[PDB]
């Protein structure tokens, strides 16, 4: 009843206050670790026909 | 001051002053969550300071100051 | 030396002597480099560079010798540390203007030190001969710029004269000194801007060039690209200081203000209550598919990226106007092209090398970094007593525990691996493998990395070189579930080779960790090798007692085969009984070996002595209901209080 | 695959004269060698991955690297698109080279290791009768 | 006993005492005349403390008997010099040395 | 022509140069014949550039024979291709030599 209504409080408190609040240098280390896994792998990569069009432009071709 | 002693005495099962992982597992498996071992080891070692591993009395009180 | 031009044998023998003055002092022989500073005698090296009548080969000789005496021991130590990017986050590191609206300003990273010893002749020569000889750089770093401007702005009329006899010996060992002078941390911004006007003008790069001189220029631009990547990565950390401090509070205070004025955890604390790294993908993965997320999309728009055009114009023009042989030129020309179209992927493969550390731990990571290259340069050489002093000073260093993802990213579980595989084509292995067993214990996921060489490590059991394989499986549970059967199968093949000993007690001590690992057995590894060891040989009451008279060899080989067979027992529950065919292995451990335990339980601890009973009592406590509480009772406890005053 | 993509017909003619003037045993020996392991969905590694799921970068089993496995056989298909009467006989009898490899027979026997595999993933799951997410994604 | 030939006269009375640093510009050669060392070459005036057993004993004793501005042509004995072991690479075993030393400053 | 036939049989094959391990003391023993020195020198130069196992046989006595060839014969650059191929192997630098 009333005794376990704080058992949900203290157990979830262990994973409450430190969530990149306690470590400073392990957070900036961890921020870029998350930054390189989601925010970096973008899709500018539509160069792949401009390049192979510009490699076959003349001898022996640059692509050949 | 004393009700957190009562929650500690409910959490303490073997009478040693250091709460191990097993009592947290046996209260968690009746609380309402289904965790992994790494998250449960974190919930004892998220407030870890020196390498004792287990949560003892004074850091449990100063953590109870940091919630209620 | 100028009259050597017409003397063919006397020129070729002094060319091939200058090759010996460089092949002898190569890869850092700092005692020999202090010895050839007496036969080569520095102020004539400054002469032989400037002289415009010296012959074709002997210009290339004295350039390639100056580099391999004074310069090319420190310049290679700034090519191992080219792809690390560990960077302090002290106060001026936030002062990077991040893209001021290759001649870089700050470059606050943590690159190695240079130290130069004055080459004299004294009686403390073991203290002197440990770094390099010195020769004055401020003279040389101004001299090679006027040596360049005299070359390109005069050579543009395309003479048939020039300095080496052709134009190869004029420009090849002038760029090669210019290249390995750039890397050494000199040529400050008053000289970088002064020298970039020679290549860019925005001209050397648009000239007519032969093949093996333009190969050296490809390695010149390929440093200029990796000077901007050092600037971009130093711009991100300048941005990721306040942005993680504007998230250490704004997330956590709303994680605290809400969880002060709430008690329970329905969703308000449950929303981010997870692993710390997995929560980092939670708060930063949402910003592209609030208030803080109005800062990234300005920056990720300005971490798009000039010289990216003039590279990708020239390196395709050079392939147009020629049929280019020497296929090291072609490959080195296209890696530099493709990097201009994929600036993202090069920026991808730097972030699993970088790291950030504070200002107070600066004072100890450089002593690690200085003592790491000494390990790393020793990879290519009684060559060992520098490694053991080096490996020990890593372990006694401060920053080896507190940043064990940095030390997983510098690669030093594979550097000490490649030292070991050289030796196993003797006293080096026992200080090599002792480093790995100290390495597996400092972190859990670090042990996961070291696991991958287990398939090699088991082929190298000498008598220690198996302790690495044991302490890679030892305490953690997932890796104990991860290994297959032919990893374990080669171990019990080798025990059949021990059908003669003492090397059986160490093969088995690995097999204890593959099956028990936490306090309770693992079920799939339980059902393996006992399914193998039926088909292997290894009465036995005659062996266990006669070894007392003979003296700890077969006394403990059978006293550890028991503790193996006790762990790979199914359960102490009705998981043992009320299951399917897990009772079949319960019968094999009591019918292939009958009990006969009276040789073990009482006679051994009455004068080795306490442990062989402790191994035998576990096999009783798993495979082997109230009358037996009385028959074996008071066994051994007669000496319990008897020797109690003999502690 | 991105060259033979629509069942190109000159490219199946360049890739056949090259197998007959520069007579390669090593190509066909590699191709039977490439389908030698190549994959199989195995449940023995799945139960440990299921048993670890009770209490703990995942999915590292998946069909034993299927992305190479579809792409190897899709490449083998496109050498016979448009009904080449010679690439359906230079994959069976192989009259040029000394030792002949029978890829058509050999590509049956890979499939037989996929029939017995995904029948056995049925039998482990034949009793529970309720789909889990990681039983969909691997099936 | 080492042969100290004076070349130029300095001032003679202000001599280096025990416990001082010696600013020397020096050029050393073998007996054959081949030059194995210098200090005009590397362009740094050498410095060392008397008595601390840093420079060799022939150089030290011959630098003792000089003054400011005086230069000397020491002809050092090989047994006071590097000896039969010599030095591996530069000095052959048991060869006499000819130093041209010159003091500039002291402490 | 007997020495050039020996030098051709080894020059490309690294495995062959390993099996020319133990015979190396006898070739350098025959080095002072002063009429067949040009055969053994080009054979030995086509050995140390190939396999690192033959680099480990050469002790202090074997080098001083090659140094002594240089005093009695003088201006021969092909001796200095051997000693250039002796103090640095394929990639590694044998710091004893
Ligand atoms: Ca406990
Ligand atoms: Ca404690």
């Amino acid at each position: 009843l009333l005794s376990k209504q704080r058992k949900r409080a203290v157990v979830a408190c262990f994973r409450m206050a430190p969530l990149y609040n306690l470590p400073r240098h392990r957070a900036v280390n961890l921020f870029l670790q998350g930054y390189e896994k989601s925010w970096i792998e973008t899709e500018e990569h539509y160069f792949e026909d401009k390049l192979i069009e510009d490699l076959a432009k003349p001898r022996v071709d640059p692509l050949h | 001051i004393a009700e957190f002693k009562e929650a500690f005495s409910l959490f303490d099962k073997d009478g040693d002053g250091t709460i191990t992982t097993k009592e947290l597992g046996t209260v968690m498996r009746s609380l309402g969550q289904n965790p992994t071992e790494a998250e449960l080891q974190d919930m004892i070692n998220e407030v870890d300071a020196d390498g004792n591993g287990t949560i003892d009395f004074p850091e449990f009180l100063t953590m109870m100051a940091r919630k209620m | 030396i100028l009259e050597l031009t017409e003397q063919e044998e006397l020129l070729k023998f002094h060319y091939h002597t200058l090759r010996l003055y460089s092949a002898v002092c190569a890869l850092g022989n700092h005692r020999v480099a202090h010895a050839l500073c007496s036969h080569v005698d520095e102020p004539q090296l400054l002469y032989a560079i400037e002289n415009k009548y010296m012959p074709g080969l002997l210009r290339a000789g004295y350039y390639d010798l100056l580099i391999d005496i004074h310069l090319s021991s420190y310049a290679t130590a700034r090519l191992m540390m080219n792809n690390e990017f560990i960077v302090p986050m002290t106060e001026e590191t936030k002062s990077i203007t991040l893209f001021p609206d290759p001649g870089i300003g700050l470059s606050t990273s943590l690159r190695p030190r240079m130290q130069f010893s004055s080459p004299s002749f004294v009686s403390i020569n073991n203290e002197c001969y440990q770094y390099s000889p010195e020769f004055p750089l401020d003279i040389l770093k101004a001299k090679t710029i006027q040596m360049l401007t005299e070359a390109v702005q005069e050579g543009s009329l395309h003479a048939r004269d020039p300095v080496g006899g052709t134009t190869e010996f004029l420009f090849v060992p002038l760029i090669k000194l210019f290249y390995t002078l750039l890397i050494m941390g000199i040529f400050h911004n008053e000289d970088l801007k002064h020298i970039l006007q020679l290549i860019e003008p925005s001209g050397l790069l648009q000239m007519k060039l032969p093949e093996p001189v333009k190969l050296q220029m490809c390695l010149l631009l390929q440093y200029l690209c990796d000077c901007q990547v050092r600037h971009r990565i130093e711009a991100i950390v300048a941005f990721s200081d306040d942005f993680v401090a504007k998230l250490q509070d704004n997330q956590r205070f709303r994680y605290n203000e809400v969880m002060q004025a709430l008690c329970p955890c329905p969703e308000e604390i449950r929303d981010q209550l997870l692993d710390f790294h997995e929560d980092l993908m939670t708060h930063c993965g949402i910003e592209l598919d609030l208030t803080i997320r109005g800062r990234l999309l300005s920056l990720v728009e300005k971490v798009t990226y000039t010289l990216q055009q003039l590279i990708s114009e020239t390196m395709v023009r050079w392939a147009q106007e020629s049929v280019i042989e020497d296929p090291e030129l072609v490959r080195a020309m296209f890696v530099l092209l493709h990097r201009q179209y994929d600036g993202i992927g090069g920026l991808v493969r730097a972030l699993p090398k970088t790291y950030t550390i504070n200002g107070v731990s600066v004072e100890d990571t450089i002593n690690l970094l200085a003592s790491l290259g000494q390990i790393r340069s020793l990879l290519s050489v009684e060559e060992e007593k520098l490694m053991i002093r080096g490996l020990g000073d890593i372990m006694n260093n401060k920053v080896f525990y507190q940043h064990p993802n940095l030390m997983r990213a510098l690669g030093m579980h594979e550097t000490v691996m490649e030292v070991m595989v050289n030796v196993l084509g003797p006293k080096m292995v026992a200080n090599c493998c002792r480093f790995l067993c100290y390495f597996c214990r400092i972190s859990r996921q670090n042990q996961k990395a070291m696991f991958d060489h287990l398939s090699y490590l088991l082929e190298n059991s000498s008598v220690t070189p198996l302790d690495v394989a044991a302490a890679s499986v030892m305490d953690n549970n997932e890796l104990a579930l991860a290994l297959r059967e032919p990893d374990l199968e080669k171990v019990v093949r080798y025990l059949a080779g021990c059908g003669l000993p003492v090397e059986g007690e160490r093969y088995l001590d690995f097999l204890r960790f593959a099956v028990f690992c936490n306090g309770e057995s693992v079920e799939e590894n339980a059902n393996v090798v006992v399914r193998l060891l039926i088909r292997r040989p290894e009465g036995l009451l005659a062996a266990m007692e006669e070894a007392i008279k003979i003296g700890n060899a077969i006394m403990t080989f059978y006293a550890a085969l028991i503790d193996l067979l006790g762990r790979c027992a199914p359960e102490m529950h009705l998981i043992h009984a009320a299951k399917g065919e897990a009772i079949r292995i319960r019968s094999i451990l009591r019918s292939l070996i009958p009990l006969g335990d009276l040789v073990g339980v009482i006679s051994i601890a009455f004068q080795f002595c306490p442990d062989h009973k402790a191994a035998m009592v576990l096999f009783l406590d798993r495979v082997y209901v109230q009358d037996f509480l009385l028959h074996l009772l008071e066994v051994g406890f007669l000496p319990d209080l008897r020797a109690a005053a003999s502690l | 695959i991105a060259i033979l993509n629509g069942g190109n017909s000159t490219v199946q003619q360049k890739m056949l004269e090259y197998l007959k003037e520069k007579k390669d045993v090593g190509f066909f020996q590699s191709l039977a060698g490439l389908m030698q392991s190549c994959s199989v969905l195995d449940l023995n590694a799945f139960e440990r991955q299921n048993k670890a799921e009770g209490l703990g970068g995942s999915g590292e089993k998946v069909l034993q690297d299927d992305e190479f496995t579809c792409d190897l056989f899709r490449f083998l298909q496109l050498l016979c698109e448009g009904h080449n009467s010679d690439f359906q006989n230079y994959l069976r009898t192989q009259t040029g080279n000394n030792t002949t490899v029978n890829i058509i027979i050999s590509t049956v026997d890979y499939l037989l290791r996929v029939q017995e595999s995904i029948s056995d993933f049925y039998w482990y799951y034949s009793g529970k009768d309720v789909i889990d997410e990681q039983g969909q994604r691997n099936f | 006993g080492v042969e100290i030939e004076t070349i130029s006269p300095g001032d003679g009375r202000t001599f280096p005492k025990k416990g001082q640093t010696c600013v020397v510009h020096y050029t050393g050669m073998l007996q054959n005349g081949k030059k194995f060392d210098s200090s005009r070459d590397r362009n740094k005036p050498f410095k060392f403390r008397i008595g601390k057993q840093e420079v060799i004993k022939g150089f030290e004793e011959g630098a003792a008997q000089m003054s400011l501005g005086q230069r000397a042509k020491l002809t050092c004995t090989p047994d006071v010099a590097y000896g039969a072991t010599g030095h591996p690479g530069v000095i052959p075993p048991n060869a006499t040395l000819i130093f041209d030393v010159e003091l500039l400053n002291l402490e | 022509s007997l020495y050039e036939l020996l030098a051709a049989l080894i020059r490309g094959n690294r495995k062959n140069c390993a099996q020319f391990s133990g015979s190396l003391d006898w070739l350098i023993s025959r080095l002072e014949r002063l009429e067949a020195s040009s055969g053994i020198l080009e054979v030995l130069h086509c050995v140390l550039v190939e396999s690192p196992e033959a680099l480990n046989i050469i002790k202090e006595g074997h080098i001083k024979s090659i140094i002594s060839l240089l005093d009695k014969h003088g201006r021969n650059h092909k001796v200095l291709d051997v000693l250039c191929s002796l103090c640095v192997c394929h990639g590694v630098a044998v710091r004893s030599n």
